[PDB]
């Protein structure tokens, strides 16, 4: 067996600077698509037509202003091809209907996919576990229950996160008025994890970096280390004693120790990944129906999940007639909620 | 009838083939030019 | 605004400028 | 505002209620009220666990 | 051609100062014409 | 309540007199390698 | 006094420009240092008396 | 009946710090 | 308060059952040969 | 090393820069040219500063048909007179 | 749209004569509108008495009116209660008071005029939004 | 404003107290040119 | 000794070439008016 | 080269400078150049600010630090705070400029031309970090040193011109400090005062009789502990309690710092005597009560009665009493009724805010300067527009109450980092381990198992 597939596969394989891979075919067109859709829309491209909103350097927005902004509501869920029914081959028309928006989730979603097929690859070239690729599942999760699900459960892309920092934020911002998304025991697990994980991190990290054996005569340590050495650069032993003479508890296992480290940011994040799934169809955690009994019948009731709501009604009414511009609302001077003189 | 929509579809499937077939093409050409050394 | 450019062009040559002329004299750097 | 489980809070819901803006900044431990009952009135446990918290 | 000609301290330096000038011309626009406010 | 306020003055007046005390009970002194830091 | 003024100021700056570049140069040039510590002697007195001309002409001109 | 089983879970879950600190397993050098 | 009246049969049930679980993997692990 | 020329060799070389310094700039001004000649807009579609609204319109020209969307934008712009 | 000459075009008087601004002087008149005004009248309404606004309408309806240049030059030179009862110059900025409000010291009776302007000026394009506080934000 | 007499200055005072920064960014300067050993 | 034209350079010329062309576009952007 | 790379010194160029350690002349120059440095920035800063300074606008207005301090001082203003004279900021700008050219050339000469090391030079400058009595008496000098410029302070609080008092009869003005007060028990009073609010330690200090009898004091103090220091060497409790090593004494200095830097965040932030809000703004509290006191006057010309007047939550709309029973505004502002500011206090009375001299005295400068500060209250963008978080742009404007604070909460919170960091290095250093632990001597391993 010799054949131009194998050939190709040699060349493909080739140990050289930025590995391609079988993996790269999918990887890095859609990858250089996705950022270049992106910053070609927050350099060029406005979204006047789609949210009644500028999202370009070239319309005086900054770097934290920017967006490629989602599809107009009327749009629906539309792959919005460029030679689909909407913008019919017309480039220019497929901007300003919000085309680059679908460009970038879709190009984005294969490119990771690419990118997690490329973990795998190496991995196996190289021959290691492949952990990776599988923590890499979680990043995973949530661009798909967040950029795809998420909207597609609601009524067009319309809804899905914006492509830009500041949208990033009104998105979290309508996640808390419109879902009180925080009160959701999913994003709390996720909160878990990410606060959990950046925890371990430094604590790890700090951990091995005050343990260090004296392995040089530098006082700055770090060539006091050598790659392929075989012993441990820093003492396990005074680091768990450390920790269960301060905390109560130490590591004893390094491999265990490392698998937790895997194991809390990527359960955190596929379980907020599931909180957006509910949150999709409106399957909130909206409230506490005793709380709303109670408080419906005991006006002097009040915890800070009634204040929470009143923040949240607040967020509803002052945001939406912009920010659903479709919907027409006019919401008149006195029927917006407000507490005394604000 | 082919509808407009339709022949977007064509349009796309072919740009795809396109795409992906120059892509191969070219891999394969530059594989068989840069050959690895065994033995 | 010309003059302006002018000030901060030769205010900020002149640190890489002393750089520069101690290394071509293999000076004390 | 309710904090407690007992007055009507789940785990979630629950809290303990920051002191008064009628206190401030002013010191508010349990020796500066008239009694317990209007010490739990202007939120003293507040201050007493987030000071002890932070030295600790 | 040959590899060393132009010191890389030189090369740094001068980048850099590029990309603070070109930052700092995006720092002045902020302040004027589109998205100044005014 | 005054006899609240003297008792928790005396505790606390009495750990802070631990901790300052303590500290100044030869700490540099303390540890596993050299102890001749004075 | 305005030209005098004007001009022992601007020579002021252009001096100071050159002692900012000249100095460290020179303190950390192997060779020419006997010339050297000499024009920075010179220099200096000459930076001084210009901060004080610059000093006393200007209750003259503003 | 909630705030039993509150104060039951968290209860249970301080005598569980209590056990995961003094009696583990102890740490062994081989 | 109007709390769901199952909160209780719940709650116990979700911790109790793999808490045994737990409980019979670990104990049945001690009394295996040192 | 994987088998490429080392980037610190290439970018202290004289022949990078002798090709760059040419390159690099002819980039900059293209870009610079893109948008001061204001074809970016025209590419993107992108509304001038004096371009958003009609003179006495307050109405944002909202997409409101999926299909019939791009006839939508291009009244939209005729509106501007 | 535009800032067309027409825009910049409002009443210079209670007798149906108008004025025609120029760019520059509108211009002008925001920048010394932020300068003098804007800390109490941001967005066209009054912080320390949001009771009185500078939408249009409530300038035609105070007493003498307001609507025009000359209005509200006068009320810059010496300020009145809304139904024109009492002088204000003594809590209000005028250049009457420019010992008071050391800001109005440097103010010409161009740079009144071209303030004048920039009151009348923006509700024509804002709309609502002048006047209209954070409701319209 | 700067005494009348020395607003020609103006932009070279507008521009000093930014120097101090340069000194730490000459610290990085001076420090690639001895290929921080 | 070394080759020129590789994958690595291919790579490198698809981010940078139109990254200088952008904040070209972008200075230009910063004088704009309205 | 001596000591210029890592093998040689064991310090990585990121660490460069504790290649300086030991080497007291090149260290000599670094801390001359340094001080070169905040000298520059003092007098380049100074004419910036003056260049960009327009008189007849509030200082605040205009993003200004240090001309609020120089002002603070006396120089270049009048009554109300106004000012007569900006000469006075051009000369302390210009001054301090010209010095940073000569700390500047003795800092660089030290750096790369003088000695290396001063201790074969001279036995007086030269110095031994472990020589504890040379580190005494140096301190010593620095502690004279600081004396002399409390002292000066005091110089032009009572023989040069006085200082600015927001709280002067009549209104502000810069005032001859004729009878500062001299009594140890207010003095150290104040540093015995709760931090808490209504107390607010030495931030609460009022009057310039204090601040420069409190000068005084601490003049006197530090020129005495020098002359202490340069006579004495360290007591056997401090030898047995302190590590005496070079970086050591930079972690002390480094908490010390920082310290002072949260208490400058919290002077900044509410005090408006040595902070006159004439120069840097009004204080937060000082505009909320701005504001009470603003609508009390608007509405109490319409006709209301505001002292019967009652708010929607059953307190008094704008008058209501404090947990001890004093009429203080109310609302949200109830919790600032500790302010105490020079425009508000005729208005007050023993049990507090007097309503009759509210219905009757309130003068039209109270309702401008409740006005001005209510509309120039401590709240803006980092981009500085003023207002709340959404506010429309329009006001070009953050309070240098806000820069100053939040500046020095920054630095005195990495400081105090800084301090962490180098407290437990000269511990592990001093200890020897600082390097790491000894792979044959590993201190756990001869230690019993926990459990
Ligand atoms: C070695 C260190 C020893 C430490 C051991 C612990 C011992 C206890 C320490 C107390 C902690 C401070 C608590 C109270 C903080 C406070 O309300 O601070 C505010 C006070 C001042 O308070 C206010 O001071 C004001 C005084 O102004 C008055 O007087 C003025 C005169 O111009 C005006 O008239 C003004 O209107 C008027 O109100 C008012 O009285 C206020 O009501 C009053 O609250 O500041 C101050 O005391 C000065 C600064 C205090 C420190 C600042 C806190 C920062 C510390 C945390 C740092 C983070 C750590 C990171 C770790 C990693
Ligand atoms: C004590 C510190 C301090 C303070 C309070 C101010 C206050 C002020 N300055 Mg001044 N300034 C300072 C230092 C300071 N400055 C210094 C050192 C310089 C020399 C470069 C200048 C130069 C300067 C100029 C040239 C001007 C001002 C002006 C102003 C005002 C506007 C500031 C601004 O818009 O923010 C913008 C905010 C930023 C740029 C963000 C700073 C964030 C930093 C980078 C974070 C620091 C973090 C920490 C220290 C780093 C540690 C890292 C960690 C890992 C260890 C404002 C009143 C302006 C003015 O209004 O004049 C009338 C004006 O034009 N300042
Ligand atoms: C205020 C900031 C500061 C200061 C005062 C110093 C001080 C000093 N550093 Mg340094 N350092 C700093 C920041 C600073 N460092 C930073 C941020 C870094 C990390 C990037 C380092 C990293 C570093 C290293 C790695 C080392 C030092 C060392 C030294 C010292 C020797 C310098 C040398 O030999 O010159 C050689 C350089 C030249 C001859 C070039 C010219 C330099 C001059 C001084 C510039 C003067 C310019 C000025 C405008 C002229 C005005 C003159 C006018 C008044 C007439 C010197 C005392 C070294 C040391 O410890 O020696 C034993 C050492 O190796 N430092
Ligand atoms: C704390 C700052 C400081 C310190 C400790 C030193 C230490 C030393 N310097 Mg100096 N130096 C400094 C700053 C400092 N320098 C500055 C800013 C400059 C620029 C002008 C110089 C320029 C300098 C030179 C050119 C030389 C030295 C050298 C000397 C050494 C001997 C000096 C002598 O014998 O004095 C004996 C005492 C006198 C001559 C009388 C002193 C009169 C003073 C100035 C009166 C005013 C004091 C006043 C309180 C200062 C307040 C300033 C404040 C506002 C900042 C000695 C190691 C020499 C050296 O190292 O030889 C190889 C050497 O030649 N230095
Ligand atoms: C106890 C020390 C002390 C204190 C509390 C003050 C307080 C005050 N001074 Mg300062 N001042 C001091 C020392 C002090 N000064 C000294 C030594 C000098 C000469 C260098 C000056 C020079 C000075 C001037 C020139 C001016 C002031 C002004 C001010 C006031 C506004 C500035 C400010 O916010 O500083 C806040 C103060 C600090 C952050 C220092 C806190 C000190 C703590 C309490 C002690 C720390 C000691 C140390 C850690 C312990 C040593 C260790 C030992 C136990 C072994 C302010 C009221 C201004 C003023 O009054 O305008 C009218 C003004 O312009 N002062
Ligand atoms: C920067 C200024 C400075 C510095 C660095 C030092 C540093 C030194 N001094 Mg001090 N000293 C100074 C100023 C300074 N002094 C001044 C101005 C005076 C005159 C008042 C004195 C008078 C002095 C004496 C009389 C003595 C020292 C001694 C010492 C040494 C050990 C002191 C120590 O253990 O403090 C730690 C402080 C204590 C152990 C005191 C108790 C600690 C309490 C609990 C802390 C309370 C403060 C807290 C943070 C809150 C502040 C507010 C509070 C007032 C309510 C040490 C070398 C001693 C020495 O050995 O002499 C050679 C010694 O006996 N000094
Ligand atoms: C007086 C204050 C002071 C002094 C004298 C020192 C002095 C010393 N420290 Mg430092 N240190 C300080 C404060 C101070 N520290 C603080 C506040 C911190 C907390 C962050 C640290 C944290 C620190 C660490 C973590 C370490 C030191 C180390 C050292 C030594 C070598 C410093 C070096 O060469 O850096 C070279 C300088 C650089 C590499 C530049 C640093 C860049 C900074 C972080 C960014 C500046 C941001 C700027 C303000 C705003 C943006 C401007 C823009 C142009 C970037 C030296 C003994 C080392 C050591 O432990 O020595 C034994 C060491 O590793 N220090
Ligand atoms: C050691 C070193 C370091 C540092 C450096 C330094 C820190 C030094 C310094 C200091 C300095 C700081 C120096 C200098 C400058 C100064 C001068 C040079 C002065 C002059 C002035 C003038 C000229 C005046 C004029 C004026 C008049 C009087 C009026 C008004 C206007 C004007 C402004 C014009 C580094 C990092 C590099 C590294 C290496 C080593
Ligand atoms: C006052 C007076 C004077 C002044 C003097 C002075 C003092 C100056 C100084 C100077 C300075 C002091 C400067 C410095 C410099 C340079 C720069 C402009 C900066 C930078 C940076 C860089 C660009 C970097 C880059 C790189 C490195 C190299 C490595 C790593 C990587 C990186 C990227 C970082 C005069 C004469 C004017 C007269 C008038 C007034
Ligand atoms: C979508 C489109 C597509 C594709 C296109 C593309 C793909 C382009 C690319 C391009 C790209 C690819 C872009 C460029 C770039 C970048 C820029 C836009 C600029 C910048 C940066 C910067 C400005 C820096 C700054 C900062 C940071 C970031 C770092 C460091 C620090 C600093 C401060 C320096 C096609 C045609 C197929 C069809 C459809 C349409
Ligand atoms: C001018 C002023 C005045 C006065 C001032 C005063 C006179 C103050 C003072 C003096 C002083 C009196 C200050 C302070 C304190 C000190 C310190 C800061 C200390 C610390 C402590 C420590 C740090 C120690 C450590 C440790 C211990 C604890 C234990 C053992 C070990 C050791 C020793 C390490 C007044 C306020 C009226 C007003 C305003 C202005
Ligand atoms: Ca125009
Ligand atoms: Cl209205
Ligand atoms: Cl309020
Ligand atoms: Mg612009």
């Amino acid at each position: 067996e010799r054949g131009w597939f194998d050939i190709l596969d040699d060349w493909l394989k080739r140990d050289r600077f930025v590995f391609v891979g079988w993996s790269g075919i999918l990887l890095f067109p859609c990858a250089y698509l996705a950022l270049g859709g992106w910053l070609t829309g927050t350099t060029f491209v406005t979204s006047w037509y789609t949210h009644g909103l500028a999202s370009s350097y070239l319309e005086g927005c900054n770097f934290l202003t920017v967006a490629v902004s989602t599809p107009a509501n009327s749009m629906g869920h539309s792959l919005l091809l460029l030679w689909g029914p909407e913008a019919q081959g017309d480039f220019t028309r497929w901007c300003q209907l919000g085309g680059l928006w679908t460009f970038i989730a879709l190009h984005g979603a294969f490119g990771l996919i690419g990118f997690m097929l490329r973990q795998f690859e190496i991995a196996r070239l190289v021959g290691v576990r492949p952990y990776n690729a599988i923590a890499f599942s979680a990043p995973i999760a949530v661009f798909v229950s967040v950029f795809l699900i998420y909207p597609l459960g609601q009524s067009s892309w319309f809804f899905a996160p914006s492509f830009g920092v500041a949208a990033i934020f009104r998105f979290l911002l309508f996640f808390q008025g419109f879902h009180n998304w925080t009160l959701n025991p999913f994003h709390m697990m996720g909160v878990a994890g990410v606060l959990g994980g950046a925890l371990l991190c430094a604590i790890h990290g700090a951990t091995v970096e005050n343990t260090l054996f004296q392995d040089g005569e530098g006082a700055s340590t770090f060539r006091a280390f050598n790659p392929t050495q075989a012993e441990e650069t820093y003492s396990m032993v005074t680091a768990n004693r450390f920790w269960s003479q301060i905390f109560g508890i130490a590591f004893s296992n390094k491999r265990w120790l490392h698998f937790f480290m895997l194991f809390v940011p990527v359960t955190g994040l596929w379980m907020s990944a599931i909180g957006v799934v509910g949150l999709a169809l409106n399957l909130r955690s909206y409230d506490f129906i005793s709380q709303e009994i109670r408080a419906a019948e005991d006006p002097e009731f009040e915890t800070f999940y009634t204040k929470n709501l009143l923040l949240n009604e607040g967020i509803r009414a002052w945001m939406a007639p912009q920010d659903q511009p479709h919907e027409n609302f006019v919401f008149p001077e006195e029927v917006l909620p407000r507490g005394n003189a604000l | 009838t082919i509808t407009p929509s339709l022949k977007g579809f064509f349009i796309g499937l072919l740009s795809g083939a396109v795409v992906l077939g120059l892509t191969f093409a070219v891999l394969i050409a530059i594989s068989q030019i840069d050959k690895v050394q065994r033995s | 605004v010309i003059a302006q450019l002018t000030m901060i062009a030769m205010i900020g040559i002149a640190g890489p400028m002393i750089i520069f002329l101690l290394a071509v004299r293999r000076g004390n750097l | 505002v309710s904090g407690s489980l007992l007055y009507g809070n789940n785990i979630i819901t629950g809290a303990v209620v920051p002191s008064s803006n009628a206190i401030g900044l002013h010191f508010y431990p349990i020796w500066e009220a008239a009694s317990l009952d209007e010490w739990l009135y202007n939120g003293g446990p507040y201050q007493l666990i987030i000071f002890h918290f932070l030295l600790g | 051609s040959e590899g060393g000609r132009i010191p890389l301290w030189i090369v740094a330096t001068v980048a850099g100062m590029g990309v603070i000038v070109i930052v700092g011309l995006f720092f002045y626009g902020a302040y004027a014409g589109l998205g100044s406010s005014l | 309540m005054e006899t609240l306020k003297i008792t928790v003055y005396i505790v606390v007046t009495f750990f802070v007199l631990l901790f300052v005390f303590g500290f100044l009970s030869g700490d540099p002194a303390r540890n596993p390698k050299r102890k001749d830091l004075e | 006094m305005t030209i005098l003024f004007q001009l022992a100021l601007a020579a002021l700056v252009i001096l100071s420009f050159v002692m900012v570049i000249g100095v460290p140069v020179a303190y950390a040039s192997p060779q020419d240092w006997d010339r050297s510590k000499q024009l920075i002697f010179l220099g200096s007195g000459l930076w001084i008396a210009l901060v004080l001309v610059v000093g006393v002409l200007n209750f003259f001109v503003v | 009946m909630e705030t039993i089983t509150y104060v039951f879970i968290f209860a249970c879950i301080i005598a569980l710090f209590f056990f995961a600190i003094f009696f583990r397993e102890p740490p062994r050098i081989t | 308060m109007e709390v769901n009246q199952l909160g209780l049969i719940a709650t116990a049930l979700f911790v109790l059952v793999p808490s045994v679980f737990l409980i019979i993997l670990y104990v049945q692990t001690e009394s295996q040969q040192k | 090393t994987t088998g490429e020329r080392p980037f610190s060799d290439i970018i202290t070389s004289v022949r990078y820069w002798v090709i760059h310094s040419i390159t690099i700039p002819a980039l900059f001004i293209a870009g610079w040219l893109f948008v001061s000649t204001g074809l970016a807009y025209d590419v993107f579609g992108t509304p001038r500063p004096d371009s958003y609204y009609a003179q006495e319109q307050r109405s944002i020209p909202l997409v409101t048909d999926r299909f019939e969307a791009k006839q939508q934008v291009e009244t939209f712009l005729e509106q501007l007179k | 749209a535009e800032l067309t000459p027409e825009v910049l075009t409002v009443p210079l008087n209670s007798e149906g004569k108008t004025i025609t601004l120029t760019e520059k002087q509108y211009l002008e008149g925001k920048r010394l509108f932020q300068y003098a005004c804007a800390s109490c009248h941001v967005g066209g309404i009054t912080k320390t008495n949001p009771s009185l606004d500078l939408r249009t309408e409530t300038l035609a309806l105070a007493t003498p009116p307001r609507d025009n240049i000359e209005g509200l030059v006068d009320y810059m030179k010496n300020p009145t209660t809304y139904d024109g009862e009492q002088e204000i110059a003594e809590v209000h900025p005028s250049l009457r008071s420019a010992d008071i409000f050391p800001k109005m010291r440097n103010l010409t009776e161009k740079d009144l005029v071209a303030i004048a302007g920039h009151i009348l000026v923006e509700p024509k394009i804002l709309g609502d939004k002048w006047g209209g506080g954070k409701v319209y934000y | 404003k700067l005494p009348e007499a020395y607003a020609i200055f103006d932009p070279l005072v507008d521009v000093l107290p930014v120097i101090p920064v340069l000194f730490l960014a000459l610290a990085f300067v001076w420090q690639a040119a001895v290929g921080f050993r | 000794s070394y080759p020129i034209f590789t994958v690595r350079w291919v790579a490198v010329h698809t981010l940078a070439v139109p990254t200088i062309f952008f904040l070209g576009a972008i200075a230009a952007m910063q004088f704009i008016q309205r | 080269a001596t000591n210029r790379d890592q093998e040689s010194s064991g310090f990585a160029w990121w660490a460069g400078n504790a290649r300086l350690i030991n080497l007291s002349g090149k260290l000599l120059g670094a801390h001359v150049a340094h001080a070169g440095l905040i000298v520059f920035w003092a007098g380049a800063m100074t004419l910036f600010e003056l260049a960009h300074f327009i008189p007849e606008k509030p200082m605040y207005e205009q993003g200004l630090i240090l001309i609020p301090h120089i002002a603070t001082l006396g120089w270049g203003v009048g009554p109300g705070g106004e000012v007569v004279d900006t000469f006075p900021f051009f000369v302390v700008g210009v001054v301090h400029l010209i010095s940073s050219a000569v700390l500047g050339f003795g800092g660089v000469y030290h750096a790369i031309r003088g000695p290396e090391t001063l201790e074969e030079y001279s036995s007086f400058f030269g110095y031994d970090w472990k020589d504890k009595n040379k580190m005494t008496t140096i301190l010593g000098f620095h502690l004279i040193v600081l004396g002399i410029g409390a002292l000066l302070l005091v110089a032009k609080a009572m023989f040069f011109g006085g200082l600015y008092d927001t709280w002067a009869p009549g209104g502000g003005d810069v005032r001859v400090i004729t009878n500062p007060t001299l009594d140890p028990r207010v003095i150290f009073g104040y540093l015995l005062k709760s931090p808490f609010g209504g107390e607010g330690w030495i931030v609460s200090v009022n009057n310039l009789e204090d601040v420069v009898g409190g000068h005084i004091w601490i003049g006197l103090i530090c020129i005495a502990g020098g002359i202490w220091h340069i006579l004495t060497t360290p007591f056997g409790w401090a030898r047995r309690a302190f590590i005496w090593s070079g970086e050591a004494y930079l972690s002390y200095s480094l908490g010390a710092l920082s310290m002072m830097g949260f208490i400058a965040t919290c002077f900044v932030w509410f005090n408006n005597t040595v902070y006159p809000s004439e120069f840097y703004g009004p204080t937060g509290p000082e505009a909320s009560q701005a504001q009470a006191m603003t609508f009390l006057i608007r509405d109490q010309k319409l006709g209301a009665n505001v002292g019967s007047a009652q708010g929607p939550t059953g307190l008094g709309k704008y008058l209501m009493r404090s947990p001890t029973g004093e009429i203080i505004f109310g609302g949200e502002t109830m919790r600032f009724w500790d302010f105490r500011g020079p425009w508000l206090e005729p208005l007050r009375g023993p049990n507090g805010l007097d309503l009759n001299k509210i219905k009757n005295d309130i003068q039209p400068w109270q309702e401008r300067r409740a006005a001005e500060y209510m509309t120039h209250a401590p709240l803006g963008s980092l981009n500085s527009v003023g207002g709340v978080a959404t506010e429309i742009n329009s006001v070009n404007f953050v309070s240098p109450r806000s820069w100053l604070a939040t500046s020095h909460f920054v630095l005195a919170f990495f400081f105090l980092v800084g301090h962490l960091w180098h407290a437990g290095r000269a511990r592990a250093a001093a200890a020897g381990f600082e390097k790491g632990i000894d792979r044959e001597s590993e201190p756990v391993l001869s230690m019993p198992s926990l459990d």
